[PDB]
């Protein structure tokens, strides 16, 4: 999930890191131009897993996502849609499950409709598509996927447990002398 | 000494009173200044012995509470101690508490003949109480002199 | 024939409706004043 | 004996009891609450009991023990994977 | 400046706290927010931080109709004359 | 081992020998079972909703291999001919229901199941 | 000092304080274990993670034991595999049979380890022990019989919270752990017991019997019961929500949650507003549809005047719907946003370090002295309560101006009036020489102070107090005031610039964004129109002529800022249940229909307008540095700092009953009907 | 005067509440008290202020605290017997006290103590927070409410208590006076001094010995009961026992486990419990003594 750093110095990796800025085309981009400038100056640079802040990346219909399948006369709402790149750890109830988690990056849509229907309860869901994540060994490879399909992609970096000096002696400690105030 | 936890005894209720006597006052400042002055935790052995002298060879809840509150120490750690050590009886017992050692010398020398024998005599069973307050039996370990087995002691004093 | 009870029970295990007020009702300025339906006791006001 | 109240919450595990056993029925879809509850304690002399949920091992419910030497003397125990409730033959 | 209340409901400054191209905006304001607030008590100045954000001034004067300007590299001078001029515009706009 | 219609079945004492468990759910290799459970008001463990899809199930019997306490059997019925769609989706009143008339023949296999090993 | 080791013979380098697990773990070597957690102290009863090391006979315990220079540890070899499997048969051995029972069947550590590294099967053939139940509370349910006696429990008990009920009485295999006597476990951290507690002996009692792990659709969102914010994960299967869960946030959420965010998800269950409402004069509720609802307040809106009209800000109102709420009302020429006069928030939005906590929540890991006003850590943010509670054990002293409550550390209680605020102020009070002599002094001060009358002159005082006292202090590159706020909307309202002293005194059209707190009649005229914007309907609905209703933070895609200012985004788990609506949509079609359109259609183009309104909340988890503080906290020359001779008080009365979805939920009501009676007391325990 | 316990040996019991099940030496006994003392003064109680004490007998603790606290900041405390608003306010304006503590949830005829008060009045619910209260009385500045839920115009017992610090106390306790009177009951009035003879002559005519332990059964505001209760255990070391409400089955209950220990039996207690279920509790008594 951490390829050795520059190890891989290509034109398409440097562009895959890379986010586009917006260019404001709709009525209301616009009018709001300063607040699109303003979201393209302060929006990270570059895209790598090493970064901390968070950000939402809208989605680039552009050549570049010429390679969705998602796009049929019958369904056409998959294609544009916003999704979220982050790490899953494993859950607090338990500290070594038999699978792992946490080793790959996790891709997942929010979810649509969901309701029970009437004749037995049973749960349905409007849309399909989003019903399971996708998983990629890393964040490059993440958002490559998503550019290639034409999706936009907000990134959640991980957190994790700052590492503290472990010993069994800190148990027994002296707590000075009686007289001390 | 048989469960590991605060039997429903009416009583040995909360509402159950104990105060320490003016000369249990004066042991446990006694025991305080042999102790350390911050390390007032490690009083609660010689606490518990002083609480059974008082009462009748047994500590009461309240009196466990009422060491804790006096050592500054959380009352858990108490109950700890209590369970842990098996010399304290967290029930009241008969006039007699025959502790009987059951260890391998004790049993060469015969120590099944004596129990019976005090069963027979106290018209009661191992481990339980007689019907009146009088004879409590117990069968314990290695109390020490075991080249003059079969052994014997009471209330935790006399061999 | 009793498929609204049970359709109205699978809905309330996800979300209950509030029981709004129906027909006249006591008004202390712009406010429906409206006793408590909540079958728990509040012990710390009554005690 | 409201079934809210904090004594009847306590006693009966902060859970709302039905002393009827009716609404069972509907809830659980079934009357097996009811006809548990028609056999009586089980009154076993030691303080730890064996339950296997029948006869022989693989006919009822996994081997399961229960201490009946509760903190409270005479308290019965239910067995979770079958109701039947057992209890210490105190004398 | 003691016409802020009434010819403007808003004043907001939002720009970038380490950036040469902000440092006027960001001194002049830094020397002159409590002068300003005591001209005007109750007056609404907003301040907003963010690293490479491009200097703006909005004037916000009636009606949800806000003006922006863009305050790059603008000795405090020009801040001044900005804000004045933001200022007087009231009445035009309204 | 014929696997004919599922169904539920009870201790001699009357009570559920279904805990929720959810077991046979994961093992289902169709996705036929649904279970939904609440607990008991006597404090019990048992299921407030279990649904068995007759349409989408296949008659393997993972459901009952994997069921630890035989709650959920495969019985012997196979004439359960259905002229309505919605008579297939098997509730909890209906495999309570089969389980109650089909016991006996049931624990007569299952007898002759468990004395196998030994 | 670097250290060369070599694990299964791949050489590794770890500094001296490395524990062998600790250097397996850095490597990527698992190693099994039951007792120890990295967040509690070192234990080594289980001695599952015993290991082969090529010098040392007897095997080690890898939680417990430090690496030594030319350590040659074998994880792979068959010695360590006969000593895992020695290790689970003691552990399953007495083990009760209860998987299928046990809520814990998919999250079992114990039954993951015996399938990868234990044996398959077992020789214990013989009564196991049996260990009778105890009552903890309605928050966990207790089956001891699982339990493998590994203290963690009681370690978690004694060192992160300050309650210490838990512990092991007994000796041998009659150890017990748990309370000598009969009584509930009621700490405001005990959800956290059940996550620590590995062998299911422990379990949260409401969501006891509901599903399993494997069916359970994971989500990670933010949490808005407390101003703090919490990283969460949120489960679901399908449409309904279970078990809330932290997740690993060191900076805020040191990964522990409080028991109201754990189990107050359960309001948003019931009680739940599903379409446009609205009350005739009789009382009658009738539902209409949202074209007739928007239409009406569209009219009501041109008719009314703009002088006439007010708001007020919710307790859940997020960045996007407030930002909607104030163009809309911008361009009805609307710019008073409270309509309630008895209480109102004493502090200018201008700068973000007046109104915002300038040392982080990490803060108190640094400061030598932390002086509260008003303030109730262990109500309010018990995560921040446990925090503090580590730093004063570390190093930190604590004082407190105000009620003295049950703090699980010690603390020096100064006073509760207003006099102590003037005698430090004037210099006369020695506290002043202390903070003087104290380095990176810190003051947080709860938001019900600044909500006093006098709350602007409070805080004046305060901020003479911090620039004489050196609390601000550029040397010290440090600015210790803090502000401790209790409503997520007056956060992102104080964020967005909306002036919360800005009251309209008499108000024809009120518009209420969700708000249910301090609401009485007298605030709202007999003769005013009201449109509420809410879920729930326990209040604000009785005050609503037209009720409407709304997304909640699990159901309402949206950016939120905590306390500290950290800007998180609150995600999407399930859509608003029936016709519930996004408050920024539905504010967006009010405007349109009333003829004065938003530049903004979608989530993209209303953060951009954010953008435009403020940047900094774009930057999602990040603290944006301010350099303005000490202007903005600067004390002004002739300022009233007049106070009141009055008590300083704490708005909580009930912690598990503070909001609308609190109030709502179930879990809630058992947990206050279990708690309030046993909890209640007028005097201080001494004991700590 | 209410230190020598202290002074002679401070880990003894002092006082033992059943009816709430707390028990305090008089180490903690003197620590809330003084910090009672504490926060009136800082509040800014002065000698000779009135305080009305309309607390019921549940609230065994707070009473004993309360009249400790005034007793050793030289406050007059007057108990009030009120079931409804017109005697409230008529005790109210002929007292003209400067404080109010109260018990709000105790019911008084078919109105709760906080809705009477509330009704006499009206002006604390408007009240700003942190505001004084301008009432007609014009001298009624404090009111104190013993409740869990907190109301406008009214601060919590535990708010209104203030533990001084060792080393960051700036507040002064004014030294107790004898004379100084402490308990106003009906049209006659207690002093320090007068309520310690009440305690002298009731120990020697019911030879109240020092190791005798003391009960109180009922209401602990009659100064008979504050003589025979906390101060004598304050002046001569003695143990005393606070049921409150608790009727004669559970005052038994627990005078079992007490030898020859007095009682002080309320005769509204007497007349609300029917019979005793088990006298054998009795039998050890010792002596017995009516209000
Ligand atoms: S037979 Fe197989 S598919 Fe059908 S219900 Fe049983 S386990 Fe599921
Ligand atoms: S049928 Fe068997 S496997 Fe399925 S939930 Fe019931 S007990 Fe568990
Ligand atoms: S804790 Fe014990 S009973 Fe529960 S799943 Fe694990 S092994 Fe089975
Ligand atoms: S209850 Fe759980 S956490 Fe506590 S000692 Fe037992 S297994 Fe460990
Ligand atoms: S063998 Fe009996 S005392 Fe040791
Ligand atoms: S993890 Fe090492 S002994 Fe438990
Ligand atoms: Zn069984």
């Amino acid at each position: 999930m951490l390829l050795p750093k520059n190890a891989i110095q290509s034109a398409r990796y440097f562009e895959i890191q890379k986010i586009p800025a917006k260019i404001a085309k709709t009525a209301n981009e616009k009018i709001l131009s300063v607040g699109v400038a303003q979201k393209n100056n302060i929006q990270p640079k570059t895209v790598t897993a090493q970064g901390q802040i968070g950000f939402v990346q809208h989605p680039q219909l552009d050549s570049s996502c010429q390679y969705t399948q998602f796009y049929t006369p019958q369904r056409r709402d998959i294609r544009g849609r916003v999704a979220r790149i982050y790490i899953q750890d494993t859950n607090h109830m338990h500290d070594t499950p038999q699978i792992p988690e946490g080793y790959k990056w996790t891709l997942e849509f929010e979810r649509q409709a969901q309701y029970k229907t009437p004749w037995m309860g049973w749960s349905f869901n409007g849309d399909t598509f989003s019903k399971r994540n996708h998983y990629f060994c890393t964040l490059e490879d993440a958002i490559s996927y998503c550019k290639q399909m034409g999706f936009g992609y907000e990134v959640s970096f991980p957190r994790s447990r700052y590492h503290t000096r472990k010993s069994y002696a800190d148990n027994m400690l002296w707590p000075g002398h009686d007289n001390a105030v | 000494s048989r469960l590991a936890a605060h039997r429903k005894n009416d009583d040995n209720s909360d509402s159950v009173p104990f105060e320490f006597t003016p000369e249990n006052y004066k042991e446990i400042e006694k025991i305080l200044a042999k102790y350390p002055l911050k390390q007032k935790r490690s009083a609660v052995m010689p606490l518990l012995y002083l609480v059974q002298e008082q009462n009748n060879n047994w500590v009461p809840l309240s009196a466990m509470k009422k060491i804790a509150k006096l050592l500054e120490m959380p009352e858990i750690d108490v109950y700890e101690v209590a369970t842990f050590y098996t010399m304290y009886n967290r029930e009241p017992v008969g006039k007699f508490h025959l502790q009987i050692c059951g260890t391998t010398p004790c049993q060469l020398c015969g120590s099944r003949e004596i129990t019976k024998a005090i069963e027979e005599y106290t018209q009661t069973k191992l481990g339980h109480t007689s019907a009146d307050g009088k004879w409590t039996l117990e069968e314990v370990e290695c109390l020490g002199a075991c080249s003059n087995a079969p052994m014997i002691q009471v209330n935790n004093k006399w061999v | 024939l009793n498929r609204m009870r049970f359709i109205t029970a699978q809905r309330d295990r996800s979300r209950a409706p509030w029981q709004s007020p129906k027909g006249e009702g006591v008004f202390q300025g712009k406010k429906l004043i409206v006793a408590s339906n909540s079958p728990f006791i509040d012990d710390m006001s009554i005690r | 004996l409201n079934p809210y109240s904090y004594e009847a919450l306590k006693e009966n595990h902060w859970l709302v009891s039905d002393s009827s056993k009716k609404n069972s029925e509907w809830t659980h879809k079934s009357n097996a609450e009811q006809l548990i509850a028609k056999v009586p304690i089980i009154y076993v002399d030691s303080n730890i009991v064996r339950c296997i949920g029948g006869t022989e091992i693989n006919a009822g419910h996994p081997q399961v023990y229960i201490q009946l030497d509760t903190r409270k003397h005479g308290t019965p125990q239910t067995c979770k994977y079958c109701g039947l409730r057992y209890a210490k033959k105190m004398d | 400046q003691k016409l802020i209340g009434t010819n403007l409901r808003e004043l907001r400054f939002v720009f970038c706290q380490n950036s040469q191209r902000s440092l006027g905006l960001r001194n002049y304001i830094a020397k002159n927010y409590w002068n300003l607030k005591n001209q005007n008590p109750n007056f609404p100045l907003i301040v907003r931080e963010c690293e490479e954000a491009d200097p703006y001034i909005i004037a916000r004067y009636q009606y949800g109709v806000e003006k922006k300007a863009f305050a790059a590299n603008n000795n405090e001078a020009e801040i001044e004359n900005i804000i004045k001029t933001l200022v007087e515009q009231s009445n035009k706009v309204n | 081992l014929f696997r004919g219609e599922h169904a539920l079945r009870r201790y001699p004492t009357g009570e559920e020998r279904c805990i929720a468990c959810k077991l046979c759910q994961s093992a289902c290799p169709a996705r036929a079972i649904t279970i939904e459970t609440e607990p008991r008001p006597d404090g019990s463990r048992r299921t407030v909703r279990y649904d068995i899809d007759m349409t989408k199930c296949i008659y393997c019997g993972f459901c009952q291999e994997a069921c630890p306490v035989d709650a959920i059997v495969e019985g012997p019925n196979y004439e359960q001919t259905a002229y309505l769609h919605e008579d297939l989706f098997y509730d909890k009143y209906k495999l309570l229901e089969n389980g109650d008339k089909w016991e006996p023949q049931i624990a007569r296999n299952i007898e002759y199941l468990i004395n196998q090993p030994l | 000092k670097q250290i060369e080791i070599f694990i299964d013979g791949k050489p590794a380098k770890v500094d001296d304080s490395y524990t062998i697990f600790q250097a397996c773990y850095e490597n990527g070597v698992i190693v099994p274990r039951f007792c120890y957690h990295e967040r509690l102290s070192v234990a080594g009863n289980c001695r599952m993670c015993l290991v082969e090391v090529e010098n040392v006979p007897k095997p080690v315990a890898a939680c417990a034991s430090q690496v030594v220079p030319g350590m040659k540890i074998k994880t792979k070899s068959e010695k360590t595999r006969i000593h895992r499997g020695n290790v689970m048969e003691f552990l399953l051995a007495n083990h009760p049979l209860d998987c299928p029972i046990c809520d814990q069947g998919g999250e079992c550590d114990l039954q993951d380890i015996s399938s990868v590294y234990g044996y398959g099967i077992s020789r214990y053939n013989e009564y196991k022990r049996a260990v009778e139940d105890k009552n903890y509370g309605p928050l966990v349910a207790t089956s001891m019989n699982r339990c493998i006696h590994c203290t963690r429990c009681v370690r978690f008990a004694t060192q992160i919270a300050g309650v210490e009920d838990l512990g092991k009485t007994g000796r041998g295999k009659a150890a017990e752990i748990g309370t000598y006597v009969e009584k509930t476990f009621n700490t405001e951290l005990s959800g956290n017991v059940v996550d620590v507690c590995p062998v299911g002996a422990l379990t949260n009692a409401p969501y006891a019997f509901t599903s399993r792990p494997w069916e359970l659709k994971s989500f990670y969102t933010s949490d808005v019961f407390d101003t703090l914010g919490s990283a969460i994960q949120v489960d679901t299967r399908g449409p309904e929500i279970m078990r809330v869960l932290p997740r690993i946030h060191e900076e805020i959420n040191e990964e522990w949650i409080s028991d109201k965010t754990r189990h107050a998800f359960d309001g948003l269950k019931r009680q739940r507003i599903n379409s446009p409402m609205k009350r005739s004069k009789d009382g009658n509720y009738e539902d209409i549809f949202w074209e007739e609802a928007i239409q009406t307040i569209s009219k009501k809106c041109l008719n009314t005047p703009s002088d006439q009209i007010g708001a007020i800000i919710g307790e859940f109102a997020d960045i996007e719907s407030i930002t909607a709420l104030k163009d809309f009302l911008n361009r009805l020429d609307v710019d008073n946003f409270e309509v309630r006069q008895h209480g109102n928030l004493k502090v200018s939005p201008d700068f973000r370090a007046n109104y915002l906590m300038n040392s982080k929540i990490t803060g108190v890991e640094d400061a030598d002295v932390l002086l509260l006003v008003g303030c109730n850590p262990r109500y309010e943010a018990p995560v921040l309560n446990a925090r503090i509670l580590k730093s004063t054990r570390k190093n930190l002293k604590v004082f407190n101006i105000g009620t003295n409550q049950d703090l699980n550390y010690k603390n020096v209680h100064l006073g509760n009036s207003t006099k102590v605020l003037k005698e430090i102020a004037d210099g006369t009070h020695p506290f002043a020489e202390r903070l003087k002599k104290a380095k990176l002094p810190m003051i947080m001060v709860g938001a019900s102070a600044l909500e006093r009358e006098d709350g602007a002159e409070l805080y004046n005082t305060l901020k003479v107090i911090s620039n004489k006292t050196g609390v601000i202090s550029e040397e010290k590159s440090w600015n210790g005031f803090n502000i401790l706020h209790k409503e997520m909307g007056r956060i992102n309202a104080l964020e967005l610039g909306i002036n919360p002293t800005s009251v309209n005194k008499n108000a024809k059209l009120v518009f209420i964004l969700g708000a249910d707190n301090n609401l009485r009649p007298e605030d709202i005229p007999a003769d005013a129109f009201v449109v509420y914007f809410g879920t729930h309907g326990d209040e604000g609905a009785y005050y609503a002529d037209i009720i409407l209703p709304t997304a909640a933070y699990t159901e309402k895609n949206a950016t939120w800022v905590n306390t500290e200012g950290r800007v998180q985004q609150g995600r999407l788990v399930v859509m608003p249940p029936g016709d519930a609506r996004e408050d920024w949509q539905i504010i967006r079609a009010l405007s349109e229909e009333a003829g004065v359109p938003l530049p903004y259609d979608s989530l993209e183009e209303l953060r951009y307008r954010v953008a435009e309104l403020a940047p900094h909340l774009l930057k999602y988890d990040y603290i944006e540095p301010t350099i303005f503080g000490k202007v903005a906290l600067s004390a002004q020359q002739g300022v009233k700092t007049t106070l009141s001779p009055t008590p300083i008080t704490d708005y909580i009365d009930n912690f598990y009953m503070t909001d609308a979805i609190s109030r709502a939920s179930v879990t809630m009501a058992k947990c206050s009907t279990a708690f309030n009676h046993e909890k209640f007391s007028n005097f201080k325990n001494l004991a700590k | 005067p209410l230190a020598a316990q202290l002074a002679i040996n401070g880990n003894r019991n002092a006082v033992r509440y059943e009816n709430q099940n707390r028990t305090w030496t008089f180490n903690e006994l003197d620590a809330h008290t003084n910090a009672f003392a504490y926060g009136l003064t800082e509040l800014g109680w002065k000698a000779g202020d009135k305080l009305l004490l309309w607390v019921e007998k549940n609230h065994t603790s707070e009473i004993t605290t309360a009249q400790v606290g005034a007793a050793k900041a030289g406050v007059t405390l007057v108990p009030i017997y009120a079931h409804s608003a017109e005697e409230l306010e008529k005790a109210l304006n002929d007292t003209k006290a400067k404080g109010l503590l109260l018990s709000p949830n105790s019911k008084a005829g078919n109105s709760k103590y906080i809705e009477v008060v509330n009704k006499v009045i009206p002006e604390l619910y408007n009240t700003g927070r942190g505001s004084t209260l301008k009432t007609k009385f014009a001298n009624l500045q404090h009111i104190i409410h013993t409740g869990f839920y907190t109301f406008p115009g009214t601060y919590k017992f535990r708010q209104i208590m203030v533990y001084a610090s060792k080393n960051f106390n700036t507040l002064t306790l004014p030294n107790v006076e004898l004379n100084a009177p402490l308990f106003i009951s009906g049209n006659q009035t207690y002093t320090l001094k007068d309520l310690i003879s009440k305690t002298e002559e009731n120990r020697k005519t019911s030879k109240l010995n020092d190791n005798t332990p003391v009960f109180v059964t009922g209401d602990s505001r009659s100064p008979l009961s504050f003589s025979l209760g906390i101060l004598n255990s304050l002046l001569h070391g003695n143990y005393s026992v606070y049921t409150g409400a608790q009727d004669l089955n559970e005052v038994g209950q627990t005078i079992r486990f007490y030898d020859n220990a007095l009682l002080l039996v309320d005769g509204d207690i007497v007349k609300a419990t029917q019979s005793l279920k088990h006298s054998e509790n009795f039998a050890k008594l010792g002596g017995v003594a009516a209000n």
